[PDB]
């Protein structure tokens, strides 16, 4: 008892490191594989894209959300999806199923939050920048935008929806 | 002058006993919010109560606020100034320059009093992370700036002492304790280099009206530059009480002295690098960086998977000393009658699932399932609100007995264990409701009960939040009563404050003073900790101050 | 004594609910993605 069991614990403690990095690695493993993958689409473009907020809803792809969806492949739609205070312009987003959607997020005012109940985008949207993800629904129905980023009084209120076409 | 000549032979006694009592004055009105927010999230409103009590309440979101800065900036912060200046002046037997510590807590006073006004004025209902572009009252900002400041009159003040120490004892390794505040104020320096930054460069002048607007991308990643390692600056407080003292209370002995230094020498170092891991949503921050930072999280896990292992063995030492005998016979060998030592062990259990948590949410693409979920606060009470709280709450039964001398009575002890097991079971069953309501994807931050019909998949989990409400509700009045009364009662009493902190004997072997030698080069390990950070943060801070871009400032309630 | 077998439970808790909750969360990912 004690030093003789103070080699038995830095002992112990050896073999404690050794298994605590080794399912480290594996986790650093199978997140490798979700980063080789389609699901890999919701993580934002690295890129710089810059953009003027107070003039977002005004001029260029963003001011009209009947433009919104724009086709831009033969599989492949762009959408400029507009997060402000207190909604989502368009309303709805309509998407067709099975096509690469690449979200081109922006706000006029603060910060937001873009996350599609059901999925995978989850993506802070910031004045003055633009966030961009890709993903294909596999699934028609209507998916719920929730904002989940405080962005003032409206906050619990900031909710959208994804129309994407059966 | 002093009847109670404390305050004149140790007078770091005096200012300790302020940053306790101001830290655990902020605990109480920060929280005073919370079981409002339970009951929210279970989607029962009760603001129109709390309005009617507090008629200075705007909005729920400003009780989030007031909630978040006094409860994770201010009483953490106040909790970190005062155990680890004491503990380590305590081993030494030294003073701290005492004109410095005045100045620290008049610091962190004048801030909390500066930042305080606008918040309760609902002049900046910004939350604690106050992004930009939301804009603050200025006094929001220049208050925070200096109570963060002070901080570094502390730092100045734990590495004189550690100056003054080494210079009496040439050759001698820097005890333990001392080790610990040492690596862990050189820790706070490097960790608060970007939130001064985000202050001094961006937030001042925006607020004061000297420009238009700030770049949210590097407000935001300056602030996570010190937003993770600012975690690690609430816990390791509370890690060197439960590894320095939590035995001796437990009946024991520290099982290991170099485990514990290898624990600290490794937040130096990983602490900081970090802070992507909360950025994994963000736009213009490249997938490889984060990796990196995913990487480098999962290694800053590696030093608490070690300490579960020495602290549990060390629990179990004295649990067999104490004639414990089975597999199990330890647990209950230990003084579950003392507050002192219950509150910082059940820490420990929420602990578990709550370092299960933040592994999930650092692994990079995981962290899309929960990232800005009711999951988050799920984590983080598990942490901060029940480890790091309790092992605070509990410090009251022996560090107030010794800083003032005033001793705990029966029925204090008794209220202790009720608050205590309440508080405990609080959180346990909040953290339910949070996780599982996040797994639903109910949103953090949000004022849900405005919006009752919106979260149906959420009604079971939603009843788990509504019972820790009121279960909390008891708890926290349990205790302002509690601590009210263990200060109030007049016991003005001499000899048992006479007192160093009950210390732990510790397990000396073969293998301890070459591993001591090697992280006892403080000096290289730090530039290695400021290296590793330059390593990080460099390559993506150049590209985004080459390319700010300024935008308004908004105000949204 | 000899074998610090209360705290290797105490580490066995601490992997199982480490593992179940990110091989949970680990399938939750892919269910969504
Ligand atoms: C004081 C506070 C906190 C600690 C400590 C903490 C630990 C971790 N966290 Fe966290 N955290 C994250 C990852 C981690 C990881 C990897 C760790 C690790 O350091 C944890 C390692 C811990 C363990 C591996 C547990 C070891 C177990 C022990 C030591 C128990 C032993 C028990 C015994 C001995 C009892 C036995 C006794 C008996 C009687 C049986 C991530 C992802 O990378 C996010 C971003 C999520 C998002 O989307 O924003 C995050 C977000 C937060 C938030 C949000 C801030 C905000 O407002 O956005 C709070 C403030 C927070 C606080 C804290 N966090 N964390
Ligand atoms: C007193 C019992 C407590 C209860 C019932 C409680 C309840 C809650 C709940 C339900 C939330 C989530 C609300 C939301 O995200 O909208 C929350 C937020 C939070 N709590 Fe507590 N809490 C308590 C104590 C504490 C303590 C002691 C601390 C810190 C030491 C703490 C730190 C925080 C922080 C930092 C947030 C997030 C602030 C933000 O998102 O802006 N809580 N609390
Ligand atoms: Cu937009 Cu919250
Ligand atoms: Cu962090």
């Amino acid at each position: 008892d004690q030093h003789k069991a103070h080699k038995a614990i830095l002992a112990y403690e050896k073999g404690w490191l050794a298994f605590s990095l080794a399912m480290l690695f594996v986790f650093i493993a199978l997140i490798a594989y979700t980063l080789a993958t389609h699901t890999a689409g919701v993580i934002p473009a690295g890129k710089l894209e810059r953009v003027d907020p107070t003039t977002v809803r005004q001029e260029g792809p963003w001011a009209d959300p009947a433009q919104a969806v724009v086709q831009t492949g033969p599989n492949q739609y762009t959408v400029y999806v507009l997060a402000f205070a207190f909604g989502y312009q368009p309303n709805p987003i309509e998407v067709p199923q099975g096509a690469e959607i690449v979200f081109k997020i922006t706000s006029p005012d603060v910060i937001h939050g873009f996350h599609v109940e059901g999925t995978n985008i989850n993506v802070e949207v910031l004045p003055g920048e633009v966030s961009t993800v890709r993903y294909t629904f596999k699934r028609p129905g209507e998916y719920r935008i929730i904002c989940n980023q405080y962005c003032g009084l409206g906050h619990q209120n900031m909710f959208g929806t994804i129309v994407v076409k059966e | 002058s002093e009847i109670s000549r404390v305050y004149e032979a140790y007078p770091e006694k005096k200012a300790t006993l302020y940053f306790l009592v101001l830290g655990f004055l902020a605990l109480i009105v920060g929280s005073l919010f919370g079981p409002f927010q339970a009951l929210n999230y279970g989607n029962v409103d009760a603001y129109p109560l709390l309005k009617r009590l507090l008629p200075f309440v705007q909005s729920y979101y400003q009780g989030l606020t007031l909630h978040g800065v006094l409860n994770a900036i201010v009483f953490t912060q106040l909790f970190a100034q005062a155990i680890m200046v004491y503990l380590p002046a305590r081993e030494l037997n030294m003073r701290p320059n005492m004109g410095l510590m005045w100045l620290s807590w008049w610091m962190a006073f004048i801030g909390l009093v500066v930042a305080a006004l606008p918040l309760l004025a609902n002049e900046a209902t910004v939350l604690y992370t106050f992004y930009p572009p939301l804009k603050g009252h200025w006094a929001f900002y220049l208050g925070a700036s200096v109570f963060v400041l002070s901080t570094w009159v502390s730092i100045y003040i734990v590495l004189d002492l550690w100056r003054r120490w080494k210079a009496a004892n040439p050759g001698k390794v820097t005890p333990l304790v001392t080790y610990m505040a040492v690596v862990f104020w050189l820790m706070w320096f490097l960790a608060s280099l970007g939130l001064v930054l985000e202050a001094v460069l961006f937030l001042l002048p925006w607020s004061f009206g000297l420009v238009e607007g700030v770049d949210p991308l590097v407000a935001r990643t300056l602030f996570w530059w010190t937003g993770h390692p600012i975690v690690y600056f609430w816990l390791l407080p509370a890690y060197a009480i439960i590894y320095t003292i939590l035995p001796k209370q437990a009946g024991g002995r520290l099982v290991s002295d170099p485990m514990a230094r290898l624990a600290f020498l490794l937040f130096l170092l990983l602490s900081t690098p970090v802070g992507f891991h909360h950025q994994f949503a963000d736009p213009g921050i490249d997938p490889t960086w984060k990796m990196i930072h995913s990487v480098l999280t999962l290694f800053v896990a590696v030093p608490s998977l070690m300490t579960a292992f020495t602290v549990a063995a060390s629990l179990e030492f004295a649990g067999r000393l104490r004639g414990g005998r089975g597999l199990f016979g330890w647990i209950r060998a230990l003084p579950w009658d003392n507050p002192a030592f219950v509150a910082p062990v059940l820490g420990l259990l929420g602990f578990i699932p709550g370092g299960a948590g933040g592994i999930v949410n650092a692994s990079f693409t995981l962290d899309y399932v929960v990232h800005n979920t009711a999951w988050v606060p799920g984590h983080f009470h598990l942490q901060v609100a029940s480890l790091v709280t309790l092992t605070a709450m509990g410090s009251l039964y022996w560090l107030l007995p010794n800083l003032t001398g005033k001793p705990i009575s029966d029925a204090q002890r008794r209220l202790g264990l009720a608050v205590v097991w309440l508080w405990f079971l609080g959180m346990m069953i909040m953290a339910v409701g949070l996780h599982w309501a996040g797994l639903l994807n109910v949103p953090r931050r949000a004022y849900i009960a405005q919006v009752p019909d919106a979260y149906p998949h959420a009604a079971v989990p939603m009843v788990f939040n509504v019972l820790a409400g009121i279960v909390l509700l008891v708890a926290l009045l349990l205790f302002i009563y509690g601590l009210f009364s263990v200060l109030l009662s007049r016991e003005r009493k001499p000899e048992l404050a006479e007192a160093p902190l009950p210390f732990a004997e510790v397990i000396s072997g073969p293998e301890d003073r070459r591993l001591v030698l090697a992280m006892d080069r403080i000096g290289f390990w730090f530039a290695v900790a400021a290296i590793l950070v330059v390593l990080a943060y460099g390559p993506t801070l150049v590209q985004l101050f080459g390319h700010l871009n300024p935008v308004p400032g908004w105000r949204l309630w | 004594e000899e074998k610090p077998k209360g705290a290797l439970a105490v580490i066995l808790v601490l992997t199982l609910t480490i593992l179940v909750f990110w091989l949970g969360v680990y399938a939750v990912f892919f269910a969504r993605g």
